[PDB]
C-alpha cells in the first residue's frame, strides 16, 4: 500500500514469514510393485511408522495414492528408495 | 548451525502476517537565480563590465 | 587566504560524504545475514565437491 | 604526502571473509529458505530436485542421472581456477578503481 510524505513516498509491505518447524524424515520415492513413486507436487515424509505427501510450505499430511504420485521408472536406479505401500 | 544430514526434513507449521515500511525521495526543490542583481546588484557600471 | 571565503568547509564536507557512503557500499552488499552458519563436520553432499 | 592521508576501511577482509563463508554454508545447508525466516535442513539432491523442478524438468530426470551431473558440476567447478589464472585482463574492472 503507498502514502504520501512531503517530497517522498512510503510503502507499506504485506509479507508471509513461517514459524514453528518440526523435524521429520524424508525420502526421494516409494518403491511398489516393482515400481518407483515420485510426488506430483509436494515432498514424501514420515512420522515414525507411517508414510505421507505433504505440500512444502504448510504442514497437511495425506494419504498416498495414485492421484498425487507418478510412476515414470523403475525401483533400481534411484539412490535412496524406500519401499512401502501406495493405495487406489 | 543447522542440523544438516541426507535424510531429514523440516516443515513449518504455522505462519506470522508482517508489514514493514520503506522510504523514498522523489523530488527536491526548485529554485532560480538572477546573475547581475546577485553579482553586480544595481552598479551600472558592474553590468558593463 | 582567510580572506577568500568558506571553501574548506565544502570540501571537507563532500570527502567526508563520499568516505561514509563507502563504508556504506559495503555493509549493504554484504551483511544480509543475521546468523553466522557454520558447515557440518563432515563434507559429503550426495557426490557434490564443494 | 602534504596534507594527504588515506583512512583505512570499516570491515576488515576476515570480517567479509565470514559473511562469505556464512552465505555458502546457509545456501548449502538450506537453501533459499534461510533468506526468508528460519532455516529448515533440506538434503542436496532434493534441493536440486527443486530447482530442476522450477525450469520445467521433472524430478526423475535429476534422480536418475545423479552421478552424471555431479561429475559435469565437479568439472566445471574445476576450470575456474584455471580459467581465472590464464585470461591476463579478467580483473580489468577492480585495477581501474585502484
Ligand atoms: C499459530 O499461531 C497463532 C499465533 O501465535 C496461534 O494463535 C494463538 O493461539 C493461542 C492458543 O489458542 C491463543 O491463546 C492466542 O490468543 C492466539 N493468538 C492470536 C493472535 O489469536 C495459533 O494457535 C497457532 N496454531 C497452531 C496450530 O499452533
Ligand atoms: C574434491 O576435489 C579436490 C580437488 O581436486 C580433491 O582434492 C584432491 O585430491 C587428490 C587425491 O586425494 C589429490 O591428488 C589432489 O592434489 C587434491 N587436490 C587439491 C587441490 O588438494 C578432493 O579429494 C575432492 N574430494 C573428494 C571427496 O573426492
Ligand atoms: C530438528 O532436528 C535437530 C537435530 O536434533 C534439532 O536440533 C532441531 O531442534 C529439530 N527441529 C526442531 C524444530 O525441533
Ligand atoms: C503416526 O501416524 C499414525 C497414523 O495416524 C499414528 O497411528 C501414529 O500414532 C503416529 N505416530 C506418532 C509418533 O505420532
Ligand atoms: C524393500 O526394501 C528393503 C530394504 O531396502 C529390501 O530389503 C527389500 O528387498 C525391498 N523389497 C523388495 C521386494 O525387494
Ligand atoms: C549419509 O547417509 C549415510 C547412510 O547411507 C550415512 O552413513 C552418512 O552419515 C550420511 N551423511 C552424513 C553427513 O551424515
Amino acid at each position: 500500500f503507498p502514502q504520501s510524505a512531503p517530497h517522498g513516498v512510503v510503502f507499506l509491505h504485506v509479507t508471509y514469514v513461517p514459524a514453528q518447524e518440526k523435524n521429520f524424515t524424508t525420502a526421494p520415492a516409494i518403491c511398489h510393485d516393482g515400481k518407483a513413486h515420485f510426488p506430483r507436487e509436494g515432498v514424501f515424509v514420515s512420522n515414525g511408522t507411517h508414510w505421507f505427501v505433504t505440500q512444502r510450505n504448510f504442514y497437511e499430511p495425506q494419504i498416498i495414492t495414485t492421484d498425487n504420485t507418478f510412476v515414470s521408472g523403475n525401483c533400481d536406479v534411484v539412490i535412496g528408495i524406500v519401499n512401502n505401500t501406495v493405495y487406489d | 548451525s543447522v542440523a544438516y544430514s541426507n535424510n531429514s526434513i523440516a516443515i513449518p507449521t504455522n505462519f506470522t502476517i508482517s508489514v514493514t515500511t520503506e522510504i523514498l525521495p522523489v523530488s527536491m526543490t526548485k529554485t532560480s537565480v538572477d546573475c547581475t542583481m546577485y553579482i553586480c546588484g544595481d552598479s551600472t557600471e558592474c553590468s558593463n563590465l | 587566504l582567510l580572506q577568500y571565503g568558506s571553501f574548506c568547509t565544502q570540501l571537507k564536507r563532500a570527502l567526508t560524504g563520499i568516505a561514509v557512503e563507502q563504508d556504506k557500499n559495503t555493509q549493504e552488499v554484504f551483511a544480509q545475514v543475521k546468523q553466522i552458519y557454520k558447515t557440518p563436520p563432515i563434507k559429503y553432499f550426495g557426490g557434490f565437491n564443494f | 604526502f602534504n596534507g594527504l592521508t588515506v583512512l583505512p576501511p570499516l570491515l576488515t577482509d576476515e570480517m567479509i571473509a565470514q559473511y562469505t563463508s556464512a552465505l555458502l554454508a546457509g545456501t548449502i545447508t538450506s537453501g533459499w529458505t534461510f533468506g526468508a525466516g528460519p532455516a529448515l535442513q533440506i538434503p542436496f539432491p532434493m534441493q536440486m530436485a527443486y530447482r530442476f523442478n522450477g525450469i520445467g524438468v521433472t524430478q526423475n530426470v535429476l534422480y536418475e542421472n545423479q552421478k552424471l551431473i555431479a561429475n559435469q558440476f565437479n568439472s566445471a567447478i574445476g576450470k575456474i581456477q584455471d580459467s581465472l589464472s590464464s585470461t591476463p585482463s579478467a580483473l580489468g574492472k577492480l585495477q581501474d578503481v585502484v
